[PDB]
């Protein structure tokens, strides 16, 4: 029911308010969010949990409009990635 | 070619081809007005507040078809920009905002502005500011335009840095296949009661939108934002469709079986309650923003292209049908519809008669604005002016303003409301001192109006706090602006050579505020549930 989009991003502060602002703006459900800079290299990972809905295309459609988004993809990985994780801290 | 950040900005700009530039000084932008000051091409016209400087941007921009630049101070010159820029992103029109702000080392601009633009800045280093600009006039114009905000610091503007720059132009339009354009062209040719609904984004391509509507012989409905597209009394004009559309018209559009979907976006205002508009007709969406399609309605057929593109590829392949029997269906609902001196649509019409169509229209927002999309002869591409997406009071003077400077020759008339007009008055004093050729047509109603029908139609207590007691004169003020002024008290005489003769005017006429805009879709309704 659930999968994780990975966003390749242009790492400046903040391209992540852009990111989190239209996810609230426009009432999509997000359940984890993590952002690591990519190492040598002037971008960063948006990784989130989202649900796999008939909104999903329009979801991208939308993250696609943001200049500092380079690409947007469906990511491989199990979606209870996000939630193991928490294990860590 | 050594520059200071300042003097850098007014060289991009010039070599982008601005001649007028829109705004007002404040500490942390003064460096650039320096550098300003020292432009041969580019004269500065000093708004008398942030908004009206904005929407002055947005009557060149809405007029030439590039972006218009606007200027302000931090703090409350940027916050007041917001309404302006806001206005620009929901009908997608190409402003720069140029905002100065603290040095590097306040308020967050650029925080206010992430869910207002297009897309926007904070020049951190001067090193960044060539890229900068240049993508901005690129993201501006491009695609689905809008309003990009640059926020540069007073010490970013104040450092000097070595580089020649371009005019940067609008990025290539999307690629879109063959087949999709045949199988429209197959839903089109074996259609048995199209309608060709004409949005805001087919502005640029009035040659081939009338090719196409008059060689398939497509009944044409438009939105607000495309008045015009087709000459008011074009045989397919099914004039404007929706909340205040024309009756016969929403009817007909229910009759449809396929509807060609071209530069609108399905906004509720034109289609009332989804799920009940058209339902036994298949679409066609053509619209060059990914993100509208299948937004709203699910199309059968969706192009993500440029529309003039694809009616190029299109119209050759359209056959050519008398469509008669479905004509004399569109008539013979016609001949079931309402129809229309110091009357609201008398004045509007009185108005016209003075004019060529040479004439720009520009309007505030209101039942004076729905009353003059219904009755005033729109015949033109880019001749029709108005807030749609925002639906922003106080739009219409300087806008009419900005249609003013950006073509000197014609004549802008701009259709107000009592209570739009005071939310940017002061532009009065930017109208006289340039001495522009803007006519404001006033139907003081002594109400907010649209408010007033909507409460006194729907709200069980009625009108409240919407009207007026009546003793501000309107003409004393536009004359203390040093406007020319008229009251109807031959009246046309009066009318027609007030509007001959130039500089801006102010011409004021009572109306009855219990007056309406009929007719009126109920919010939340189907189109065909009208009042
Ligand atoms: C009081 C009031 C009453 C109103 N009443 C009505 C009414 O009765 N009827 C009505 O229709 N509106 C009405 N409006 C306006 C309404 O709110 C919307 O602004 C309007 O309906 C939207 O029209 P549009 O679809 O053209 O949108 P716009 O925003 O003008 O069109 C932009 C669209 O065109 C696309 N586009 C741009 N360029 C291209 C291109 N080159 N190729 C392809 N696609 C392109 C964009 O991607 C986008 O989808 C009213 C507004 C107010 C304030
Ligand atoms: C800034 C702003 N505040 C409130 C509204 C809501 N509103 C829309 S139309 C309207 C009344 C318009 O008043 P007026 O200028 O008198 O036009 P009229 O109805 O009388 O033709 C109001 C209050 C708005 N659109 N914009
Ligand atoms: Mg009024």
């Amino acid at each position: 029911d659930n999968v994780i989009l990975e966003l390749t991003v242009r790492n400046h502060p903040g391209v992540m308010t852009h990111v989190c602002g239209l996810f609230a703006r426009r009432a999509f459900n997000v359940e984890g969010i993590l952002c690591l800079p990519i190492q040598d290299s002037d971008k960063s990972h948006i990784w989130l949990l989202v649900n796999d809905d008939q909104r999903l295309e329009q979801m991208i459609s939308q993250i696609d409009k943001l200049e500092d988004v380079v690409k947007v993809q469906r990511n491989q990985s199990d979606p209870t990635m996000f939630n193991k994780i928490a294990v860590f801290f | 070619k050594r520059f200071t950040g300042a003097e850098f900005i007014v060289h991009f700009l010039e070599q982008q081809g601005i001649k007028i530039v829109t705004g007002i000084p404040g500490g942390s932008i003064l460096p650039v007005y320096d550098a300003l000051s020292q432009s041969t091409q580019i004269r500065h016209i000093l708004a008398r507040h942030e908004q009206g400087a904005g929407f002055i941007a947005q009557g060149m921009a809405r007029t030439d078809g590039k972006p218009a630049v606007c200027m302000a101070c931090s703090g409350p010159g940027a916050t007041n920009l917001v309404t302006a820029i806001a206005d620009a992103r929901l009908d997608s029109i190409p402003l720069i905002c140029i905002t100065g702000q603290v040095p590097a080392s306040e308020v967050d601009t650029y925080g206010i502005s992430i869910p207002i633009t297009k897309h926007n800045y904070l020049v951190r280093h001067i090193e960044e500011l060539p890229q900068v600009m240049s993508d901005a006039f690129r993201i501006a114009q491009s695609g689905r335009p809008g309003p990009v905000w640059i926020d540069i610091p007073k010490d970013v503007q104040t450092a000097v840095f070595e580089i020649q720059p371009a005019m940067a132009e609008k990025a290539a339009a999307p690629a879109f296949s063959e087949e999709s354009i045949r199988d429209a062209a197959a839903m089109i040719n074996a259609a048995k009661r199209p309608v060709l609904y004409l949005g805001g984004g087919v502005i640029n391509a009035p040659a081939r939108v009338r090719e196409l509507a008059e060689k398939a012989q497509l009944p044409t409905t438009m939105t607000l934002m495309a008045l015009g597209m087709l000459p008011k009394a074009h045989p397919l004009s099914l004039g404007m469709l929706g909340m205040h559309g024309v009756r016969s018209t929403n009817y007909i559009l229910q009759e449809a079986d396929l509807l060609i979907v071209l530069g609108a976006r399905f906004d509720d205002r034109a289609i009332g309650k989804t799920e009940q508009f058209c339902p036994n007709a298949k679409i066609i969406h053509v619209d060059i923003d990914r993100a509208e399609l299948g937004k709203i309605k699910q199309p059968h057929v969706a192009i993500q292209a440029d529309v003039d593109d694809v009616l190029a590829q299109l119209i050759p392949l359209v056959e050519a049908q008398p469509r008669a029997e479905w004509h004399q269906l569109v008539a013979d609902l016609q001949r079931e519809f309402p129809c229309p001196p110091l009357s609201h649509y008398g004045l509007i019409n009185a108005v016209a008669a003075c004019v060529d169509d040479n004439a720009i229209i520009t309007t505030d927002v209101g039942q004076h604005q729905m009353w003059t999309a219904q009755a005033y002869p729109l015949n033109r591409p880019r001749q029709w002016l108005t807030s749609g997406g925002l639906g922003t009071m106080g739009f219409g003077l300087p806008a009419a303003i900005g249609a003013a400077l950006a073509n000197p020759d014609r004549k802008v008339l701009c259709f107000s409301g009592d209570g739009s007009l005071m939310m940017n008055i002061q532009e009065m004093a930017t109208a006289s001192e340039n001495q522009l050729d803007v006519k404001i047509i006033l139907m003081n109603n002594e109400a907010l109006g649209l408010v007033h029908q909507q409460q006194s139609l729907f709200y069980e207590q009625g009108v409240f706090a919407a009207t007026y007691p009546g003793k501000i004169n309107f003409m004393q003020i536009a004359a203390g602006f040093g406007l020319e002024t008229c009251d109807l008290n031959d009246p046309q005489a009066s009318l027609q050579e007030i509007i001959n003769r130039p500089g801006p005017a102010l011409i004021h006429v009572r109306i009855d505020a219990e007056e309406k805009v009929y007719p009126m879709v109920p919010p939340g309704a189907a189109n065909t549930e009208m009042v």
